[PDB]
């Protein structure tokens, strides 16, 4: 029943919202709609437009003595508030004909469809020996009043909100994750077998990472240490390829394997943000300004392989490395998804 | 300033 | 009067140049014209051309061991000298029928005309800390004979001249600037009213800014210290929108207004360049070769809206500051032009 | 002879490659033909592609904790090893044929062509404050099994394999390389003239440069020490127009030329990559996995002109400098090449 | 793993 | 070298 609402500095043009976050089912998006209130008599000769856009942004936004963003453009949207526009796409929604009934004439609704092929609201985190924010994709809602749409912008008449998009977890449960890895040595037969498998495919945030290894060293040579990681891969493509791959937990055991012998265990690694607060370069969900928030949340694709490089994409993996003796060092990898389920 | 709800009536 | 030229490094190429800057009036621009000089024996068989091109170009052109200028070409013009060419466009000019009579036959004309949608000639201050001369758009000329268009360019050959373009003040004053701002506490009804103007909206370099602010402090809190600045925003725009900001000039007054009082008073700012003889990013006048000039003249849009985002856009605005204790810190802004009026 | 091969890390998967390196005549390339093989019964509903491509690659390949190349496509192609395609182009070749009979019916030859218009394999120096691997432009060869080419990538089913292109010297001698250079005071006539040879256009790496130098002092100045070093250029161009100069080999005199005197020499300079392990920025010949090579060979360009700035382009020169007293100081420059002989 | 050589026959 | 002016006649 509550509606939020963001109004022009000179207090006569104001924006109502019903919702701030927004989701994809994979094959449909939450239409964003809503209804901007004003008095025509404030202007009595312009014209209001409401613009959706999609940027690549970098730093803060407090006149900072700095370069500011590489303001990429990805994608924006433009619709004619005012003067009134015909009845598409396709009628008014329900929350603008209750908002609607509750201002009156002064009410005039928009519309708008979110293409399938945009990426998600991320943040990278920004580093203390740098200045104020980091580079991020961010939504961003912005309406205004001219006569013309390319009229110089003005602070009193535009208004700028920041929205979110965000995904769920399926509710379908995928195939086991296991992996294998047999190394033989230069002339010998004698090998060195290990196999690597996980409780399931998806996780939770918070919740520890059960990983079962078995090695089978049946060789000459002697396991020194083990050491076990997850690896966070964030893909940057905006118009070259480029992947920032920063570890995030790791585990390591003091454990001898000797040599013709059979070893199996299960380990405990849990990624959490506290231990990380320094390292740059870390990819963090969606903020409103500044507020705090878990992980990044491994983001899906689409069943279409298409190219949907248009932004930041995110995975991650898991490694076992073994520290053998005299070099020989074999190391495993596996990947997971890790993100929020779904809440009612 | 910042954002705030309001009422809906109705 | 006096006709400048230059020659070949050989001697045996001359080009003859009559202006050596030029300046738009917001509708139309002097064209470029002139006369080039050599004798066709020591050709015979080659084709003389003369090209004009606009260059985001960076560092210095003195055989620096370093990488050099990220050189873009924003746009190139080429025309035919020899073989002659048409009549157009549209006749020969005054001063290139002066020259050929001056000359008589081995003088060969030549005429280009200038895009609308160009910038103007500005280049940023070299820092201390880097080597050579720092990026800045610039105008060249360039003439060279040869077979081909393509053909491998020679030394001996080919011969470049530096030009200018600049723009001049019109004459016709605009509407006063003013600002002013009032912010109230978080829950009582007293207020903070702030007011600032300015003698003119047209300034020239030398000439002292009388801001006048005018303080209506009917609150509870005490104003600290007060701090007027002017700033200087600089877009660049070559494939990315960007735009350096730096302070140029900062005057404080040890100032205290008590609350429920009305203090206005008029301030003296004044931008120069002694002081920032080491502010890295700083926006001057295009140069000749290595001449220092004034801060960099503030350019005017034309009438037409369009793009001209093309290179380097550079404008002025002055910032005033209130210290409000506890916090409760409000500062006024206002845009203001400053740039060389016309001469005679 | 000897074929070479390589096969998937699951073992099931196998390619042959006759050749290694493969040679330009400046009119027709050797073409890339191998033989894939692979049993059916391991797929049995999927397709095999082999695909060429060349990229603009950076760092290393080995996990590095680090942003990767930037990985400009600079371009691909792909043909159909499996379903078998028709006959094109245009008859199989005998070296596919000699394999098809050692192998047999699971033996599916592929055939490629080389766009004349490519750039040739160089790898710059890797700096050691940097780590892992620099930035330079590879070939590579790319087979995999899929029922779609957008099929995401599996690490068992996708073979790497790299290979080389470079280029041989012509057979043919060019002109005689020869500058002169004459200047004189700035009021009286005396001058100083200074003329450079060599002994030819095209040398070998290892041998020495013997450059003829003439000097006619015929002035009032004394010309206090002389330099003799050769300049290496790099052009590196994937969007915009770049030069990486640095010196390579220098050698000095303590040498006098009184005034009014003439004074002519020959001088040895050599070329070699011992005293520059450390210089940052060096451009070196294409390598295989991290073996060391000679200088970058000299690439030279086909007798079209056309644009060929489609990566990495490299040409050495001389210079020569004279320190005159007082200042004055005059330098001549002289272009040569310099890259490997044709084998047998 | 590496690259290697092999047979021709024939 | 650099730039000069010169003669205009007539």
């Amino acid at each position: 029943t509550r509606v939020f609402k963001k109004s022009s500095p000179n207090g006569k043009l104001t924006v109502y919202l019903g919702k701030r976050d927004f989701v994809d089912h994979l094959d449909k998006v939450d239409p964003v709609d809503g209804v901007v209130l004003v008095d025509p008599d404030y202007l009595k000769d312009r014209k209001v437009f409401v613009t959706l856009t999609v940027a690549f942004r970098y730093g803060r936004e407090d006149c900072d003595v700095l370069g500011l963003s590489f303001r990429k453009d990805l994608f924006i949207a433009n619709y004619q508030a005012f003067p009134p526009t015909p009845n598409p796409p396709r009628p008014p929604t329900r929350l603008q004909e209750r908002l609607l009934r509750k201002l009156g004439q002064h009410a005039h609704p928009f519309f708008f469809t979110i293409p399938q092929n945009l990426p998600s609201s991320v943040t990278l985190q920004p580093g203390p020996e740098d200045t104020g924010k980091a580079l991020g994709v961010d939504f961003e809602i912005r309406a205004f009043v001219a006569k013309s749409l390319e009229e110089k912008s003005h602070k009193r008449n535009s208004v700028r909100l920041v929205i979110r998009k965000v995904q769920f977890a399926p509710e379908k449960p995928g195939p086991q994750p296991s992996a294998e890895t047999t190394r033989h040595f230069l002339m010998s037969d004698r090998s060195l077998h290990l196999e690597a498998s996980l409780d399931k495919e998806l996780y939770y945030h918070g919740e520890p990472l059960n990983v079962n290894v078995h090695v089978t060293n049946n060789s000459t040579k002697t396991v020194k240490k083990i050491k076990v990681s997850v690896r966070q891969y964030a893909d940057i493509v905006l118009f070259s390829t480029a992947q920032y791959k920063v570890p995030v937990a790791q585990v390591e055991q003091d454990d001898q394997v000797s040599p013709s012998s059979t070893f199996s265990k299960v380990y405990t690694i849990t990624p959490f943000l506290a231990n990380n607060r320094e390292k740059r370069g870390l990819a963090l969900d969606g903020k409103l300004k500044h507020e705090d928030t878990n992980l990044a949340s491994s983001t899906i694709v689409k069943e279409g392989a298409n190219k949907e490089v248009l932004g930041i994409l995110v995975s991650y993996r898991v490694k076992v490395k073994l520290v053998v003796s005299r070099g020989g060092d074999v190391s495993v990898e596996l990947p997971f998804v890790l993100m929020h389920p779904k809440p009612h | 300033s910042f954002t705030r709800s309001t009422v809906d009536t109705m």
